[PDB]
This record gives C-alpha cells, structure tokens and sequence, in this order.
C-alpha cells in the first residue's frame, strides 16, 4: 500500500454511551499496546509540563510494537 | 545529522505533491540560487532572510517544507513552538539560543519552525497572564536580526494559520521578507496536477478518469 | 573636568529603522571594546543568576579598557 493508511479517530457521544468500554474492549478484540490517558491528567499547573507528558507518552509509543 | 540528531526527512520530493508551479520559481530562487551561484552572489549584501507561509489549514505547508529539505538536502530541524515552552521564563530562552546556536554549528543547513503562530504571537493583544511568551519572542528576534552578520548557509521557515495574531517585529525583510502562500487550487489544472501526483503511485484501472 | 560625562543614551524609533547596525558599528568607528549581549541570556530562569548575569557583564565592561 503506498499511502499512510488512516490511523487516528475520535469517539463522541452520549454520556455513559459506552464510549470508555468501547475503548477497553479495543484493547483485547484486536490485541496491541493500549497506552491510556485522561485528561486532566496531562495537564499540570507547571508549565511545559503539560506538553511534555503527552510529548512522552508519543516518545512511550514510539518506544513499542503498534 | 545522526551524529549530530534530527533524521526528520522520512520520504518527499516535487512528484510527491503538486500546486508548485507559482512557487517553484520563488523557493528555488531563494533556496538553491545562492547554492548553485554562491561566489558570484558574493557581494556582501542582504540575502533573502528566509520564507513564510499561512493559508488554510492542511494546505501541504509542513510537507512543502518536508519536500525543500529533501530535495534540496541540506540540514533540517524541525521546532515544535509548545515542546520549547518551559515552566518558567529563561529556560526556553536558553533552548532556543542552544538550538540556534548548534544550526549555526552546523552549516549550511535549513531551518524551519512548525507552527510559528503559537511562539510568535502578537503579545499584548491576547490576555497577557504571565508576559511569558514576550521574552520567549525576543529570543527569536534578535538571533533572526543576528543571523545575517555571519551566519550563511542558514536560512529560516515558517508555517501558519492564521498569521493575523503573528508579532509584526518579524514581517520586517531580514528578518522575513517571502510571505510565501500554499491555499486552495483555484483552477482545475491545480487540482489535476495535485491528484496525479496523488494517484501517481496508485494501481489504478484504465476506467480512473 | 571634575564632571561625569554622559556616556548613555538610548536607542529608539520605527522598526527596522537600521538602529541595530548603527550600534554595532559604531565600535569599529570610535574603536572601544563592543560587549554585546542578547536580552534574554541575561535573564536566567533561576534566581541568583540574572543579578550575577549583569554583574559579571559589568565585571567584563570595566575589566577592559572604556
Ligand atoms: N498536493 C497536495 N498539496 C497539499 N496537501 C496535499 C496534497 N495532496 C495531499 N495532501 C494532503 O494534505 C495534507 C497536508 O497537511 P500538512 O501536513 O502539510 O499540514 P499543514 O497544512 O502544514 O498544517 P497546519 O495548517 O495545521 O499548520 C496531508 O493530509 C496530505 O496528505
Ligand atoms: N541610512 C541608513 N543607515 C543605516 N541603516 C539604514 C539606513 N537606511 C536604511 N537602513 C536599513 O535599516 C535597516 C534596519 O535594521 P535594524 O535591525 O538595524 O533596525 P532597528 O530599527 O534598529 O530594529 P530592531 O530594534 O528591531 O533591531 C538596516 O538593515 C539598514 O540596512
């Protein structure tokens, strides 16, 4: 296939629709690294700090198989 | 670069993508001139300070410049404007004089900042909660002011979206001087050429019109 | 004269008015030792340093001839 095959989606829709189970079932249907974040969680009131987890998170990613 | 980091150039060139024919002329001119006439240009004179782009949103900018850098070869960096912000004033400042000042170890080569918008932005005009970003700035613009005195074979690239809030120190020729544009194909030949160098790797069936 | 001469001035006017040059020439034309400096490497994120940044600048300026 010579074209990057589409790789990110987004979810979105009701609330307690299932959308976080949805998410933990993809882990074991198909079977691959489910790296998880929240939020808040990146987030931090230093600042860089916010970009700088997701920066490594991405750096985590990069580190494993897809 | 291995040695020395950055291996950014994955895969381009000028068959990888199309709505080149205006720029064309006005990037290689900027670019590849000097490289291939260097000693006649040789007067000690101003050269062309770099090239910045805007327009709609997934216009090609980021590949454009992908595309410059692997054609044409020479040392690239890519600068993610919110992975410099630090936590506090200073630190950022230092990064940006350190990844400047190794480019400028590293010559020539090809400088370009990803999305300038959100470390050049007009500070004052949004909330100013903190003046973090004002000081952040002016790293860039004295070491863009500085860059000509010496520093050849460097040369400075900007991709953007909505240029409006982008501080105004920088338009100035010299510190930028090509406010290169990359927007929608107006007419159907600039689609044409676009979709065959998107379908040029294709397997396609004779039926593709 | 038992007078302290005026020794500084400041620069200001419409940008990308040729004000850098001029300050970076006038060195060679009067012929003293030019200490440029960067705005932002004085200033250092971590206290105890930016004071000692202008100090040691100043250190400099005196230690060489005017
Ligand atoms: N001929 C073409 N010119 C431009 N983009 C093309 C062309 N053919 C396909 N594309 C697609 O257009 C997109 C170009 O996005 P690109 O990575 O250049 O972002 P950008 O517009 O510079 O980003 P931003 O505006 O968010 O700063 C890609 O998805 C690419 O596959
Ligand atoms: N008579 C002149 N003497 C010197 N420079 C001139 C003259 N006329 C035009 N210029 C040009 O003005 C330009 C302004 O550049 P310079 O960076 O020195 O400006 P500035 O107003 O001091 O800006 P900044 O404060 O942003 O550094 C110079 O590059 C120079 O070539």
């Amino acid at each position: 296939c010579p074209l990057r095959l589409r790789s990110g989606i987004l979810l979105y829709g009701y609330p307690g629709c299932g959308k976080t189970l949805l998410a933990s079932a993809v882990a074991q249907q198909c079977g691959l690294n489910f790296i998880s974040v929240k939020g808040p969680e990146i987030l931090n009131k230093f600042i860089g700090a916010s970009e700088q987890n997701i920066r490594e998170l991405f750096e985590r990613a990069q580190s494993v198989k897809p | 670069s291995v040695s020395i980091g950055a291996p950014q150039i994955p895969n381009v060139t000028w068959d990888d993508i199309g709505g080149i024919d205006f720029v064309k002329g006005e990037i290689l001119d900027t670019i590849d001139m000097p490289l291939k006439h260097p000693e006649l240009f040789t007067s000690g004179m101003k050269k062309r300070s770099g090239i910045l782009f805007y327009g709609p949103p997934g216009t090609g900018k980021t590949l454009m410049a992908k595309a410059i850098a692997t054609n044409f070869s020479l040392n690239f960096f890519s600068v993610k404007g919110p992975e410099l912000l630090n936590m506090y004033i200073g630190e950022s400042e230092a990064n940006v004089r350190r990844v400047f000042q190794k480019a400028r170890e590293a010559k020539p080569c090809v400088i370009f900042f990803d999305e300038i918008d959100s470390v050049a932005p007009k500070r004052g005009n949004q909330g100013d909660s903190g003046g973090v970003m004002d000081r952040i700035v002016s790293q860039l613009l004295a070491e863009l002011d500085g860059m000509s005195t010496d520093a050849d074979g460097v040369f400075v690239i900007g991709a953007t979206n909505r240029p409006d809030l982008l501080d105004e120190a920088l338009l100035r020729p010299g510190r930028f001087d090509k406010l290169l544009y990359l927007g929608i194909p107006d007419t159907d030949t600039k689609q044409l050429n676009i979709l065959e160098a998107l379908t040029r790797k294709f397997v396609l069936d004779n039926d593709v019109k």
